[PDB]
């Protein structure tokens, strides 16, 4: 079974940079190599086949080269919409085999999140559960800390976060944290707050609300 | 102009069977070699198999992990390819893609689980009291996926639909938010369009200041 191993697994580069990814085939595979791009939420798209032929309607900044066992995928000038994972594929013999993919991320200047807190709805309170949500909107870099407090008590173990992929235009991330409580527990307290720590904020920022108001 | 439309995906018991279809248009179908590829969530692409043209005796080849369980077929008159999947295992859970080697379809999720189908509840994330943020919380559903749009698709800039998170209950949940002008809050209507096809659930939720 022909192994395709890509270098590197992850890569962070600046807009306008030349970016380079290599793929090593564990056997001679001549020019029977294809390169794919898979943007967040989309199906893979063929960029290059026969190692260096550009598929139709593919931007000129994408190119490939190589032969035998060593293959190169190149972006000449990295654009914001090029955020994706890239895969190489061997198609000389069955079974066709993919490289493990290279995740491409974009470096940009620091951007501070905008923060919003949302109380649970009356509707959800009917069902005996309460979800409090804190949104962190449009920030870079990805590292961010979100602490929940209910009447001064740090909440731990009762929240989950989800973070978007990098935006294809401004290259920022967004992040939601949802704090789930029983309705009884929720009714027993007044002050609900989420506190956000992040490189682009001079000191942590707290958004909060009082239940009975 | 070239189109590959997958269908047949959904929730299925361990051990069960399922048959996927790929409806092709925009190309001379009989000349192409149709391929299936799958991708588990957060993982890489994995080739499933390929069927060749009639002139090649419709020869078929398979990945080792599926051979003897999966059967690929075609119907040139229909311009459709098929993936019949037997003896399903939980490890087969993935989004399955159909390809003519040059273009790929949107893919269809196959979930191999003994868990029950459940429809979600849609809760508002109401904006406070100049940018405002609001959203919809889509809570407690199974299996994936749900789709969310805003104002039937007419509102897209500033929309962030988050990746679903699997909760402790074994049920999924996801939020969709949008940031809008504060001045449009008591004037412009905001409705999130939620579809949970596996449970036949469709909801339109107006979100507004409380």
């Amino acid at each position: 079974d022909i192994q395709m191993t890509q270098s590197p697994s992850s890569l962070s580069a600046s807009v306008g940079d030349r970016v380079t990814i290599t793929c090593k085939a564990s056997q001679d595979v001549n020019t029977a190599v294809a390169w794919y791009q898979q943007k967040p939420g989309k199906a893979p798209k063929l960029l290059i086949y026969w190692a260096s032929t550009r598929h139709t309607g593919v931007p000129s900044r994408f190119s490939g080269s190589g032969s035998g066992t060593d293959f190169t995928f190149t972006i000449s000038s990295l654009q914001p919409e090029d955020i994706a994972t890239y895969y190489c594929l061997q198609y000389i013999n069955y079974p066709y085999t993919f490289g493990q993919g290279t995740k491409l991320e974009i470096k940009r200047t620091v951007a501070a999140p905008s923060v919003f807190i949302f109380p649970p709805s009356d509707e959800q309170l009917k069902s005996g559960t309460a979800s409090v949500v804190c949104l962190l909107n449009n920030f870079y870099p990805r590292e961010a800390k979100v602490q929940w407090k209910v009447d001064n008590a740090l909440q731990s173990g009762n929240s989950q976060e989800s973070v978007t992929e990098q935006d294809s235009k401004d290259s920022t991330y967004s992040l939601s944290s949802t704090l789930t409580l029983s309705k009884a527990d929720y009714e027993k307290h007044k002050v609900y707050a989420c506190e956000v720590t992040h490189q682009g904020l001079s000191s942590p920022v707290t958004k909060s609300f009082n239940r009975g108001e | 102009e070239v189109q590959l439309v997958e269908s047949g995906g959904g929730l299925v018991q361990p051990g069960g069977s399922l048959k996927l279809s790929c409806a092709a248009s925009g190309f001379t179908f009989s000349n192409y070699w149709m391929n299936w590829v799958r991708q588990a969530s957060g993982k890489g692409l994995e080739w499933v198999g390929e069927i060749r043209s009639k002139s090649n005796n419709y020869a078929t080849h398979y990945a080792e992990s599926v051979k003897g369980r999966f059967t690929i077929s075609r119907d040139d008159s229909k311009n459709t390819a098929y993936l019949q999947m037997n003896s399903l295992k939980t490890e087969d859970t993935a989004v399955y893609y159909c390809s003519n080697r040059y273009y790929w379809g949107q893919g269809t999720l196959v979930t191999v689980s003994s868990a029950s189908t459940k429809g979600p509840s849609v809760f508002p994330l109401a904006p406070s009291s100049g940018t405002a943020a609001l959203g919809c919380l889509v809570k407690d559903y199974f299996p994936e996926p749900v789709t969310v749009s805003w104002n039937s698709g007419a509102l897209t800039s500033g929309v962030h639909t988050f990746p679903a998170v699997l909760q402790s209950s074994g049920l999924y949940s996801l939020s969709s938010v949008v940031t809008v002008p504060s001045s449009s809050l008591g004037t412009q209507t905001y409705i999130c369009n939620v579809n949970h096809k596996p449970s036949n659930t469709k909801v339109d939720k107006k979100v507004e200041p409380k």
